[PDB]
C-alpha cells in the first residue's frame, strides 16, 4: 500500500571488504561458496561464474578441478551426431538448476529465482539487502495476512516473497570448523556473492590508491608549473597615464 | 641543486632519460609501497591465509 | 584592428621570485573577501534547494502518519 | 663534433624508453 | 593429372531468366519446388527459405499455409517448461533433414550435403553447373576406378562424388502434367534454386533498365551543360605579342 | 500556354515547381513504360499465368 | 514581390512534400 | 600576380551552337589520335597480349604431354 510497497530499509553492516584499502575475506568467500552449492544452487543460477574463477580466490587448481569433475556437462555432437555427457572442466560455467525460465517458474509456484551472479550490484544497497532479506524472515504485523505459498519478509518490497526461509541453523557444515548459524552463513554467502558481482574489486582498489596518490603529486607540480610561468605576468608593474 | 643541474639538466637527451628512469623507478617504488600497506591492512584475509586451503574432499 | 597603447611595464624573471608561498598569504582576508562579496549569491542558491527539500520531507512525514491506523 | 654526441644521447633515451614501455625482464 | 582436379567444364544453357529483361518462369519455379520437396529435401536443407517466401511467386497464401501445416516444428517452452511440436506457419523456415552437421555426414558416408539456398551463387557458373552435374552421371573414362560409395561425375571436381544419381525419370509427379523426364526435372529444379539464391532478381532488373535509361538522358543534358558553360572559353580569340 | 510559360522562366519558384512536377511525372511514365515492355517480353512466365495456381493437392 | 514570392515558394514546398511523400490515398 | 598583356574577345554561350562541334572534323580527330598514340598503344597491349598467349600455349603443351 504505502510503506510495504517499497519494503523495510536494510541497515549498514560493516563488511570486511568495505574501506579504501580493504580486501575480501577469502576464507569467508570459500565458506560462502559451500553455502551456495549446498543451499542456493538447487534453485538459483550463477551463469557468469566459471570453475576457473575460484582458482586463486577460494580454491586451489586441483580443488577446482575435482569440483568440476563432480558434475555432468552436456557436449557434442559426436562423430555419429548425438549429444553426450562428459565431466565438467575448469572452463565450464557453474551448472543451472533448471532447463529454462519457464521450468524455474513451474518449480517455484510461478516465481523465478533470479540469477545471483550480479545480485549485489542489481539491487539498491545490495550487500546489506541480501543479508537483511535472508536473515529477515519473521511474523507479519498485526492485520496483515500472507497468501499460502508465500512467506512474510519485510525487506522484500510488498512483504510477500516466494522464497521460503532457507538459512535454518546448521543448514550447512563448514570445512574449517565455524559454527554455521543463520547469521554466519548469511555473512559468508554475501561475501561470496559480492565477490561474484565484482571479482575485480581488489585489483581496482590497489590501482585507485596508487594513481590518486600519483596524480595528487602531479597536481602539486602542475600548480607550481602554472605559477612559475605566470609569475612574470602576475608580479609585473604596469604604469599608465589615466587616473579616473 | 646546481651540482645536480650540471650532470643531468645540461643536455635534454640526458634529462629525458632522467624522466624515463624516474617514471620507471618511481612507479615501481609506489607499487611496492601500496602493496605493503594493503598487506598490513588486511592481515589474515588473503587466499594464502585460508586454513583448509588444499584440503577439500 | 590593433589598439594603440602607451604604457611602461616592468617585469621580473620567474626564477627570481617565490612561486608558492603566495597561496597562503593573508589567508584570513581572502576568506573574508569570499564571504563578504558572495553571501547574497550563496543564499540565493542554497535557500531554495534546502527549503524545498525540507518541505518535501515534512510533507512525506505527515502524509505517512495520516495513512497510519 | 656534437651531432654524434646528440645521436648517442638520443639513442640511450630511445633504448631506455623501449625498456620502459615494454618491460621484457622475463624475456631477458 | 590436373584435368580431373578441376572438373569437366559445364556448358552454357539458355536459361529463361537470362537476359537484361527476362523474368523467372514461375511455373517452372513451382515445379522445381515439388522436385525439391520429393527428392532433394530428404538430405538437403534450404535454411534461408521460408514458406512465406513462396507466396506470390509460385504458390498462393492458402497453398503455402496448408503446406507449412503438414510439417512439425519444435516450439516452446510451454508454461510447464517443456518443449512441444506444432504445425508449421508461414513464418517457419523449410525443415532441416538432419539435426546437425555431424549427423548429416554420418547418414551420407561422411560427406556433407551442402545447403542449397545459395548454391547457384556459391559455384562458378552456378546455374549451368548445377544442371550439368545433376544430369551428368555417366561411366568413368577407361583407366579410372571409383572407390566404393562414390559415383563418377566429370563435372564434379576430382570426378568422384558422394551424391548418388537421384534425378531419374518419373521420380516426381507433376501437377501440371508435363513429363517428369530427367532433363525436365533438372531444368525445373535449377530454376527453383536460381530463384532461391536471387529472389530479388526481377525487382533488381526492372530498376536497372529504368535508371540506366534515365541516367543516360542525364548524361546528354550534362554534356550539353558543360559544353554550353565552356563555350565562351573554347571559342574565344586570344591575341598576344609573342611569336616564338 | 503563354501564362504558365511566361511564369516558368520569370520566377524561379515556378521553375522549381515545374522541375518537381516533371520529375514526378517523368519518373512514373518511365516506370509504366518499362513494366509494359517487361510484360510483353515475359508472356506466360508470371505467377498469375500458372495453370495449377490454387490446387496444391 | 514579397507576398508573391512567398506564395510561390509555399507552393513549391507543398508540391515537393507531395512529391517526396506520396500519400495517394490519404485524401480521405 | 603576373603582369599579362593580351586582348580577349568572347562570345555569349547563347549565340553559338553547343553540340555540333563534337562530330566536326572527325577524320582529323581520328587521324590525330592514332598517329600520336599508336606507339603508346603498342607498348601497352603487346606485353599483356604476348604474355597471355604464351601462358595459354604453355598450358596446352603441359596438358598434352601429361596425357597417354
Ligand atoms: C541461501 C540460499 C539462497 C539465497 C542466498 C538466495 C538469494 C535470493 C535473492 C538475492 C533473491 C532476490 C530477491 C529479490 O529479488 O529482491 C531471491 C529470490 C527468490 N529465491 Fe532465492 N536464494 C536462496 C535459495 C533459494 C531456494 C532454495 C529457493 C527455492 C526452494 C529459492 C527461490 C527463490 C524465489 C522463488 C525467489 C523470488 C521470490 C519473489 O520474487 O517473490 N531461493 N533469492
Ligand atoms: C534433385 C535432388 C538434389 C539436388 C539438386 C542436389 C544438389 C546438390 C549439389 C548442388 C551439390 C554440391 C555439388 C558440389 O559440391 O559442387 C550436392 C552434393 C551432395 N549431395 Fe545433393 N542434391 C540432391 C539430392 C541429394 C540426395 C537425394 C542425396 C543423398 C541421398 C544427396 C547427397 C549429397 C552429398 C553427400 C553431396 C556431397 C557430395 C560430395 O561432397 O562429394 N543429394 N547435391
Amino acid at each position: 500500500a504505502d510503506e510495504a510497497e517499497h519494503g523495510l530499509e536494510c541497515p549498514n553492516y560493516p563488511w570486511p571488504h568495505e574501506g579504501i584499502l580493504s580486501s575480501y575475506d577469502h576464507a569467508s568467500i570459500r565458506r560462502g561458496h559451500q553455502v551456495y552449492q549446498q543451499v542456493c544452487a538447487s534453485c538459483h543460477s550463477m551463469s557468469l561464474i566459471s570453475y576457473r574463477d575460484l582458482v586463486g580466490v577460494a580454491y586451489t587448481e586441483e580443488e577446482a578441478k575435482a569440483m568440476a569433475a563432480e558434475i555432468e556437462v552436456v557436449d557434442g555432437p559426436n562423430d555419429e551426431g548425438e549429444m553426450f555427457t562428459r565431466p565438467g572442466k575448469l572452463s565450464d560455467r557453474l551448472p543451472e538448476p533448471y532447463s529454462n525460465e519457464s521450468a524455474a517458474r513451474f518449480a517455484n509456484g510461478g516465481a523465478y529465482p533470479p540469477d545471483l551472479s550480479l545480485v549485489t550490484k542489481a539491487r539498491h544497497n545490495g550487500q546489506n539487502y541480501v543479508f537483511a532479506l535472508l536473515t529477515g524472515y519473521r511474523d507479519p504485523p498485526a492485520g496483515i495476512s500472507i497468501r499460502e505459498g508465500l512467506h512474510y519478509n519485510p525487506y522484500f518490497p510488498g512483504g510477500a516473497i516466494a522464497m521460503p526461509k532457507m538459512l535454518n541453523d546448521e543448514a550447512v557444515e563448514y570445512e574449517d570448523g565455524t559454527p554455521a548459524t543463520e547469521a554466519q552463513m548469511g555473512k559468508d554467502v554475501v561475501s561470496f556473492l559480492s565477490w561474484a558481482a565484482e571479482p575485480e574489486m581488489e585489483e581496482r582498489k590497489l590501482m585507485g590508491f596508487k594513481w590518486i596518490f600519483l596524480l595528487s603529486l602531479a597536481l602539486l607540480q602542475a600548480a607550481y608549473y602554472r605559477r612559475l610561468k605566470w609569475s612574470v605576468l602576475k608580479s609585473r608593474k604596469l604604469v599608465l597615464d589615466v587616473v579616473n | 641543486f646546481e651540482g645536480f643541474y650540471k650532470l643531468i639538466m645540461r643536455r635534454n637527451s640526458v634529462y629525458v632519460t632522467f624522466i624515463i628512469a624516474g617514471a620507471f623507478f618511481g612507479e615501481r617504488a609506489v607499487d611496492y609501497g601500496v602493496h605493503k600497506l594493503w598487506e598490513r591492512n588486511n592481515v589474515g584475509k588473503r587466499y594464502e591465509d585460508i586454513s583448509v586451503l588444499g584440503q577439500r574432499p | 584592428q590593433p589598439v594603440k597603447l602607451k604604457a611602461v611595464v616592468y617585469a621580473l624573471s620567474p626564477f627570481q621570485q617565490k612561486i608558492m608561498t603566495g597561496l597562503w598569504k593573508d589567508l584570513p582576508e581572502k576568506i573574508h573577501h569570499k564571504v563578504s562579496e558572495n553571501w547574497i549569491s550563496a543564499t540565493l542558491l542554497v535557500t531554495p534547494v534546502v527549503g524545498t527539500y525540507w518541505y518535501a520531507q515534512y510533507f512525506k512525514e505527515q502524509e505517512k502518519l495520516e495513512h497510519r491506523f | 663534433t656534437i651531432d654524434i654526441q646528440a645521436a648517442a644521447g638520443w639513442g640511450i633515451a630511445a633504448a631506455a624508453g623501449a625498456i620502459w614501455v615494454v618491460q621484457p625482464f622475463g624475456w631477458i
